């Protein structure tokens, strides 16, 4: 009943995929015609959007002035009438319940079997268990076992699995043995950043703009692991190594050494050090203390 | 590269070569008779004879696994050996027997359509293990080729012993079995096609013999007018049987609980506990091993980065004994309820470990209480 | 570690999870939008009075039937005897909604329909509830609506909505005069959905494809920063506080709420859950406490009966954060319908399931400081009907019972008789009378041994037609000697062997070598739980130890003459596939 680290079994649910969204083409077409090939099906899933530290979203200001009913029984009816025969054609070419399926999608009513609970293999169920094993045991605290775990599983050659951040803060809480969070993380960053869809949102992405949680939580806490010391030109060694221009996040992080090395000259060029990398921050959006609260620490620094 | 349309060659190779690698771990590991073989040697040869005997190149042919297990049941049963369903179900599901691959991960390079006629239908798991069974005994003929008598009266054993049941209700089922039939059970349910919808439900003899075991336990515990059956032991057997325990036998059963298809027998993973989980992970790293199907060695020392790496519990007799000695105090209405939830869990445990349907069971001993009634009444 | 090193790695807290406490409450593939229960409190008196919890329950034959019965709230929640109403529309979500505390504790009840929609009125004193029915508007629009939302009546139909009011009390019905739509012609499900936001007459509405705020007394109109590329709006639900929004995308929680008096979006991080399921719904539950206030988010599926819950919490800085999953089930076969809510935590709701018309309170507890089965399939099949097939099942079991009587004093005497020179003497004539007849069966296996057809000869392993024979002796170990010297005696060739204690392996699943100590173990196990364990458990082995007795086809030598024969009828190269000793 939770999410399962495999990519899924195949065709049924791929064709299934087809017939939706080839019906939904033709729909829409009419419709904007009314207010006037896995390449189609590319293109056709394309055009569409694919007091505490509050990484805050983009509230309501600056968006349109409504709209005043489109759709009334007869005119729906009369953009439907025409793309559910077209569909007639390749629904002959579809199985009965492939086809049963696109009736009902069609109607508007919901399929009542998940993906998962009309699945149907040995090797693939067995990884299963042994993730869900490996995500329990690191919510159990048992990293003893969960490292067993891991190690078992890293051995398998079946699926690549995102689930990145389950293995981050999972060999981050593990502390056990196995070449750690910071290692995976670094080894993500150096395996995806190069050229060398279904399964992605934003917590495991792609390295050619931001490839967003693991990174900056590594950044962060590799920095909390200077609150271990008072290691940060280590930390910002190597985010100054990579280049992925779309962060701002990690001049943030560069000004944050350069206020923890500014804790006599050498203390002044950190300052105006940091003095700088908090405008070349302002480059991107934005991460803001009021700022005149940075610079007032860095006038207590200026004492 | 690989072959066209004769691959029927290559294929019936793959198949026979699968065949005899599962027979050497039966004889091997499982201490079979080596007569065996020769019993598979002449049913796989009598069906290969048949299917060449036909003369498409349009293939036609379907030895998916089932076929496999098909003709193993089928020699054993000739056999007369006690082994029955249940038994391949578990020993395939726990990746003991080899079978859930083609080739498996180490072979040959075959044209797709083959290797999808291998990992397609690959699922026991509603009865398509019966099915497959009894449509090979049409393919070539049980009747006078071979003895395709069940072994009985081992499986009433294997049934009391698999509840708590003290060792009467053997010779209770026993003769209720000898009441509807007199003891003649045959393999075949065979008219080939797909089509049936009346009196074929209920002829594997399998099926019949666990509904009339259920109806059994149903009739003589509700019909006690001796009152011998305590109202109490009734609930106390069903909790000795309910009691999750850890030996070979019931984490198997948990083995085969993760890939039956309905549910509640997942949610029964769910309420399963660490050891259970544990000695899970340790099956998939050893039974999956049967897997199937620069940056290589950067994973081999990437994943070298993190390490690879008295008895405690008890056998299956241990375990039998000690919920018949926690039952072993034995010297009004709603003792029906006990009747009903013991009947209900036993019905459980069957349901995983012969791959059947809650609804195949139920229409198998509903149809075959009816033909007790009928020849009652 | 945001705000804890923005200042200048556990948890906050420890692993604390899930209980149960259960009541009964009151008793009645392609799904569509649909979700028709309701439990609130309001009193309609105001002449300075209190609240009353009511529910809004549904009665079905065709749903027709619309109840609405008063609660008396208690630690037992019960209820007390019921009022009632019909329509002859198949009936939708009940709702009876209240605005929070800027104002007033509300009035009364509406509901969706097949056609309809219609507004309730209510007065009530001494234990019922009479409503009045405010009047119903079949359509303007032969359209369904989707949603509800609440004084203003608003109506979503699929893609185009409208603001409305309710009439005052009695008998003039519920007019409008601002409107809209949302229309996606790309977006083929049905369900849409109206709740607004902030009560600051400010609107949501929404399809599985996108979320729009709508200030709808100015001209107002936005689609809030995602859109339908990766995951459908699931569900959404206003959790409780005016200000406040909980959303149900696929694989995500959304706790979207205004932090700035203008309406908001939240992209304050957010936790994710796993499916592919459509039918996933959600609803929260909010207790207070001095430091936090912290919120519950139940969701639930039409598929499995399991809920999926996490918590939050609101410091009132606008501080929301995460704390860690908990799942629990629910019981036999199908799913939840409807569930509604109203140094530990006390969470309490009611559920109702797919087909099955009873409503049940739980109640979900931190720590432990302090089947009544009708499984309609199988009792249809345990308690059959007719007295004569009651009196049938008896007259059966007394059959059998005297049967095993028989058994038992039969078998007795020939328990006295061990190691008897009587019990030998049968042994010795026992042993060789078999051998005789043996041998009958092996010449008529011989005069029939051209067959070379098959490979099983005809009706073998028996004890070959003489049956009396096996039962009477009754000493297992002597017995197992007279069988080890039967194989040895059948040692000239051609013949069956097949070794036991290798498949009483299968039998107890553990060396066996002994057919003894087979009877030992069995003997053990049942002598902790019968008399006469020694009887039966004798009278078992005796049986299976018959059962497998083998006396099979001529042997070894014998099959390969068909097992080459039948390799020469199949054509040649069949023939050459037939490969033993692979590899």
């Amino acid at each position: 009943m939770f999410e399962v680290p495999i990519t899924l079994t195949n065709r049924k649910f791929a064709q299934r995929r087809k017939l939706k969204y080839q019906y939904i083409n033709y729909i829409s077409r009419r419709f904007d015609r009314i207010s006037k090939q896995q390449k189609k099906r590319r293109r056709e899933r394309h055009w569409r959007s694919v007091s505490f530290e509050i990484w805050r979203t983009v509230s309501s200001q600056n968006k349109q002035p409504i709209n005043k009913q489109k759709m009334t029984y007869h005119n729906f009816k009369k953009i439907e009438k025409i793309p559910l025969r077209k569909m007639e054609i390749p629904l002959l070419h579809c199985t009965k319940e492939n086809k049963l399926y696109f009736q009902s999608i069609s109607r508007g009513l919901e399929p009542l079997k998940t993906s998962t609970s009309e699945v149907r293999n040995y090797r693939t169920r067995h990884i299963v268990t042994l993730t869900d094993l490996l995500h329990l045991n690191v919510s159990r605290h048992n990293w003893s076992l969960a490292y067993k775990i891991f190690a078992t599983l890293i051995r398998i050659p079946g699926v690549q699995i995102k689930s990145l951040w389950g293995i981050g803060v999972e060999i981050l809480d593990n502390l056990s043995n196995s070449s750690s969070g910071l290692d995976f993380l670094q080894w993500m960053c150096q395996i995806y950043s190069s050229k060398s869809r279904s399964i992605v949102p934003p917590f495991q992405t792609g390295s050619r703009t931001h490839t967003a949680k693991f990174a900056i939580t590594y950044l962060w806490s590799s920095l909390i692991n200077c609150q271990k010391s008072m290691l940060i030109d280590k930390i910002s060694e190597w985010v100054l190594t990579p280049p992925f221009m779309e962060d701002a996040e990690v001049w943030f992080i560069y000004a944050s050494c350069h206020l923890l090395k500014a804790d006599i000259n050498q203390v002044i060029k950190h300052i105006h050090y940091v003095r700088t990398f908090l405008k070349i921050c302002l480059d991107k959006g934005g991460f803001a203390v009021p700022s005149r609260l940075i610079e007032n620490q860095l006038k207590s620094f200026e004492s | 590269k690989l072959i066209g349309h004769e691959a029927k060659l290559l294929f019936l190779k793959s198949f026979q070569f699968i065949l005899k690698r599962q027979i050497r771990w039966l004889i091997t590991e499982m201490r079979f008779p080596k007569e065996f073989e020769h019993v598979a040697k002449i049913i796989w040869l009598k069906i290969l004879k048949t299917i060449n005997d036909q003369p498409q190149e349009e293939l036609k042919l379907q030895l998916h696994m089932t076929s496999t297990i098909s003709i193993l049941y089928l020699a054993s049963t000739h056999l007369s050996l006690p082994v029955y369903t249940c038994d391949y179900i578990k020993w395939i599901c726990t990746a003991k027997m080899p079978y859930f691959q083609a080739s498996e991960i180490l072979r040959i390079q075959l044209p797709n359509y083959y290797v999808s006629i291998l990992e397609g239908s690959i699922s026991p798991f509603n009865g398509q293990l019966y099915n497959k069974i009894a449509l090979t005994c049409g393919m070539i003929h049980f009747k006078e080729f071979f003895n395709s008598e069940i072994s009985c009266q081992g499986l009433l054993l294997k049934l009391v012993m698999q509840c708590a049941l003290p060792p009467e209700f053997y010779f209770y089922t026993k003769q209720v079995i000898e009441f509807e039939e007199t003891d003649i059970r045959n393999l075949t349910l065979w008219e080939r096609t797909d089509e049936r919808h009346t009196g074929r439900v209920s002829n594997h003899a399998e099926l019949r013999v666990l509904s009339y075991f259920m109806l059994t336990i149903n009739w003589m515990l509700s019909f006690d007018r001796d009152r011998q059956y305590p109202l109490k032991w009734i609930l106390s057997l069903t909790e000795s049987l309910t009691q999750r325990t850890t030996t070979s036998e019931s984490i198997g059963r948990n083995i085969v609980k993760v890939v039956y298809p309905d549910k509640p027998t997942s949610s029964d993973y769910f309420q399963w506990s660490e050891e259970e989980t544990l000695e899970f992970l340790k099956w998939m790293e050893k039974q999956f091993l049967p897997t199937q199907t620069d940056q290589k060695i950067a994973r081999r020392k990437l994943y070298k980065i993190f390490p690879l790496d008295s008895t405690h519990q008890l056998t299956f007799i241990e375990d039998l004994q000690e919920r018949y000695a926690k039952q072993t105090p034995f010297f009004p209405p709603a003792r029906k309820e006990a009747i009903g939830r013991l009947l209900t869990h036993i019905a459980s445990q069957l349901l995983v470990d012969f791959a059947i349907s809650k609804e195949q069971l139920k229409d198998c001993i509903s149809r075959i209480k009816n033909a007790c009634l009928h020849r009652m009444n | 570690v945001q705000g804890a090193s923005l200042y200048c790695t556990l948890a906050e807290d420890a692993l604390d999870l899930h209980i149960v406490v259960k009541s009964l409450l009151c008793d009645t593939s392609q799904y569509i939008q649909t979700a028709s229960d309701l439990r609130n409190y309001r009193d309609g008196t105001e002449i300075i009075a209190y609240a009353s919890g009511k529910t809004g329950s549904v009665l079905n034959i065709a749903v027709l039937t619309r109840q609405n019965t008063l609660h008396l709230n208690r630690h037992n929640n019960v209820t007390s005897i019921e009022l009632h109403s019909p329509i002859k529309s198949i009936k939708i979500p009940g709702a009876s909604e209240s605005i929070g505390r800027r104002s007033n504790l509300v009035g009364i009840i509406t509901e969706n329909s097949f056609q309809i929609f219609r507004i309730e009125s209510v007065h009530s004193r001494s234990c019922d509830v009479m409503v009045s029915s405010s009047e119903p508007l079949y359509f303007v629009e032969i359209d369904d609506l989707q949603v509800v939302d609440f004084q203003f009546a608003i109506i979503d139909i699929k893609g185009n909505w409208s603001i409305g009011r309710i009439p005052k009390n009695f008998n003039n019905q519920l007019i409008d005069n601002l409107h809209g739509t949302i229309f996606d012609p790309e977006e083929l499900s049905s369900w849409k959905r109206i709740e607004w936001f902030s009560h600051f007459q400010k609107i949501l509405v929404f399809d599985r494809s996108k979320m729009i705020e709508i200030d709808f007394m100015n001209n107002w109109q936005t689609e809030v920063v995602q859109a339908k590329a990766w995951s459908n709006i699931r569900d959404y639900k206003r959790i409780d506080d005016k200000n406040g929004i909980l959303l149900t995308s696929r694989e995500i929680i959304i706790v979207g709420a205004s932090e700035s008096n203008d309406p908001v979006r939240r992209i304050s991080w957010k936790h994710d859950l796993d499916p592919d399921d459509t039918t996933l719904r959600i609803t929260v539950q909010k207790v207070k406490k001095p430091d936090h206030i912290l919120l519950v988010a139940f969701v639930y599926s039409m598929r499995h009966k399991r809920i999926y819950m996490h918590v939050f919490s609101h410091r009132k800085a606008n501080l929301f954060q995460s704390l860690g999953c908990s799942t629990v089930l629910e019981i036999p076969g199908g799913t939840p319908t409807g569930i509604e809510t109203i140094f530990e935590l006390v969470v309490d709701f009611l559920v109702k399931l797919r087909n099955s018309s009873e409503v049940y309170y739980y109640a979900l507890s931190n720590t432990q400081n302090s089947i009544i089965v009708d499984h309609p399939e199988w009792a249809s099949l345990f308690n059959n009907a007719d007295e004569r097939e009651k009196e049938s099942i008896g007259a059966l079991v007394s059959q059998i019972k005297l049967k095993e009587r028989e058994r038992i004093s039969r078998v007795q005497n020939l328990i006295e008789h061990e190691n008897s020179h009587d019990e030998d003497k049968y042994l010795q004539d026992l042993g060789y009378r078999l051998s005789i007849a043996t041998n009958e069966l092996l010449e008529s296996w011989q005069k029939t041994k051209d067959e070379s057809i098959l490979s099983g000869s005809l009706s073998h392993s028996k004890l070959k037609n003489l049956l009396e024979n096996s039962d009477s002796f009754a000493s297992i170990p002597e017995f197992s000697s007279l069988l080890d010297q039967f194989f040895q005696y059948y040692q000239d060739q051609d013949v069956t062997f097949i070794g036991f204690e290798k498949l009483l392996h299968l039998f107890l699943h553990e060396d066996v070598p002994g057919l003894d100590i087979f009877y030992n173990k069995l003997l053990q196990c049942w002598v902790l739980v019968s008399p006469q364990a020694e009887l039966l458990t004798k009278e078992i082995v005796k049986d299976i130890i018959w059962s497998l007795a083998r006396l099979e086809k001529p042997s070894l030598f014998e099959p390969i003459q068909n097992e080459i024969s039948r390799s020469l009828s199949g054509p040649y190269q069949d023939i050459i596939s037939s490969w033993d000793m692979d590899d």
